C-alpha cells in the first residue's frame, strides 16, 4: 500500500 | 450540460468557452465537480470532446497562482500525449495567466531543469522525465496538491508501475489522484487499491452490487440491549460503518459509542447534504474509526472493510445497499449481523432474497 515516504519539505 | 453551474472562476470559464468547449456530458460533469471536491477519481474515459481538457478543467480550478510553484503534476504515457496536454492546458489556462511546461527533455532537458526552477503551476510529462527531474531536483514536490495519471491503461498496465511509483513516493502525504483511463482493467484496478483512498470510480460501462465477495455472519445477540455490549466485544480495531434502520437508534450508540473511547461519526437521512457530505469528509480522513447511520444515502458506500448491522432492515433489498462490493471494480469485506431472537425470521428472509448463506459469527479475524 504505497506510502509517501523519500519524502520531506 | 452546463459549466456555469458548476461555480468555476471566471478567467478559466472563459478559457472553456474560448477553447470552443461545448457544455460537458453528464459524465465529465460529475467527474469534474469531482476532482475540485478534492477526491480520488478513477474515470474511466472514451473518444469523445473533453477526454483530457475534462481533467485539465479540473486542475486548473484548484490552480492557485499566487504560489508560484507546481501544484499539479499529470502523467502521461509519451512525451507527445503529454504535450499535448500542456498545449491543452495552456489554451485553457491563457487567461488565468497559468504556467505550465512539458518535460519533453527532449534535449535541451535543460531548458526543462530551467523552466521548472522558474515556476511552474502544473506539470507534465513521463513518468520517467518526471522523476528524472525529481532525481535532478529540479522539480520541488512540496506543494502537490493533486497527480493524475493519464492513459493508466498505457502506461500503468505496460511498464511504468515502477517509474510511476518512484515519483509517488517522493510527494506529499495523502495527496490527491486522479487515474484516468479509457481502460480499467483489473491488473490496474488493486494498483489503485495501493494509491487511492475510498475514490469515486465513474466508469461507462455500469456496474452491479453483488453479494460475493462479503463474508456476512451475525451475532445472536439476542435482546437489544445486548446488541452494544455484544459490539463492544467485538471491536478488539480499523474502520468500519455500522447501520441502524433509525435516526433514534444512531443518536443514542453514537452517545454510547462514544462514553466508550471509540472516535464516531454519525449521520442520517434527515440531515442537509452537505452536512452529511461534512461528515463524511473527515470519516474518509480517518479522524473517524466508527461511521454509524441511518441508510438513506444508503442506495453510502464509503469503501470499508467490515461493515455492521447493529439492526436489520425490514426492506431486504436495503441489505446490499449497506453492503456490497462492488462489482468488478471493489473490496471484499465483512458484514456483520446484530439479530434478536425476535429478527432472526428477519435474517432468515434475507437470507433467502439473496440466495445466500449467513453463517453464525465465529470469533477470529480475516
Amino acid at each position: 500500500r504505497w506510502e509517501h515516504d523519500k519524502f520531506r519539505e | 450540460p452546463t459549466f456555469d453551474t458548476m461555480g468555476l472562476r471566471e478567467d478559466l470559464l472563459r478559457g472553456i468557452y474560448a477553447y470552443g468547449f461545448e457544455k460537458p456530458s453528464a459524465i465529465q460533469q460529475r467527474a469534474i465537480k469531482q476532482i475540485i471536491k478534492g477526491r480520488d477519481v478513477i474515470a474511466q474515459s472514451q473518444s469523445g470532446t473533453g477526454k483530457t481538457a475534462t481533467f485539465s478543467v479540473s486542475v486548473l480550478q484548484c490552480l492557485d497562482i499566487q504560489v508560484r510553484e507546481t501544484q499539479a503534476l499529470i502523467l502521461a504515457p509519451t512525451r507527445e500525449l503529454a504535450v499535448q496536454v500542456q498545449k491543452g492546458l495552456l489554451a485553457l489556462g491563457d487567461y488565468m495567466n497559468v504556467q505550465c511546461h512539458a518535460c519533453i527533455g527532449g534535449t535541451n532537458v535543460g531548458e526543462d531543469i530551467r523552466k521548472l526552477d522558474y515556476g511552474q503551476h502544473v506539470v507534465a510529462g513521463t513518468p520517467g522525465r518526471v522523476f528524472d527531474m525529481i532525481r535532478r531536483r529540479s522539480l520541488r514536490t512540496r506543494a502537490i496538491k493533486m497527480l493524475v495519471l493519464d492513459e493508466a491503461d498505457e502506461m500503468l498496465n505496460k511498464g511504468f508501475k515502477e517509474q510511476i511509483y518512484d515519483v509517488y513516493r517522493y510527494l506529499p502525504p495523502a495527496t490527491q489522484v486522479v487515474l484516468i483511463s479509457a481502460t480499467l482493467p483489473h491488473e490496474i484496478l488493486e494498483m489503485t487499491n495501493k494509491f487511492m483512498t475510498d475514490p469515486i470510480r465513474i466508469l461507462v460501462k455500469r456496474d452491479e452490487l453483488t453479494l460475493e465477495g462479503i463474508k456476512q455472519f451475525f451475532v445472536a445477540v439476542e435482546r437489544e440491549e445486548w446488541k452494544f455490549d455484544t459490539l463492544c466485544d467485538l471491536y478488539d480495531i480499523t474502520q468500519a460503518v455500522i447501520f441502524c434502520n433509525t435516526k433514534r437508534k444512531v443518536d443514542w450508540l453514537t452517545e454510547k459509542m462514544r462514553e466508550a473511547n471509540f472516535t464516531v461519526s454519525s449521520m442520517h437521512g434527515d440531515m442537509p447534504q452537505k452536512e452529511r457530505e461534512s461528515i463524511m469528509k473527515e470519516f474518509r480522513s480517518g479522524a473517524s474509526r466508527v461511521l454509524i447511520s441511518t441508510d438513506v444515502w444508503a442506495r453510502d458506500v464509503p469503501q470499508v472493510s467490515l461493515i455492521i448491522n447493529y439492526d436489520l432492515p425490514n426492506n431486504r433489498e436495503l441489505y446490499i445497499h449497506r453492503i456490497g462490493r462492488s462489482g468488478r471494480y471493489g473490496r471484499k469485506g465483512v458484514a456483520v449481523n446484530f439479530v434478536k431472537n425476535d429478527d432472526i425470521r428477519v435474517l432468515r428472509d434475507i437470507e433467502q432474497y439473496y440466495s445466500t448463506q449467513i453463517d453464525e459469527m465465529p470469533m477470529n479475524v480475516a
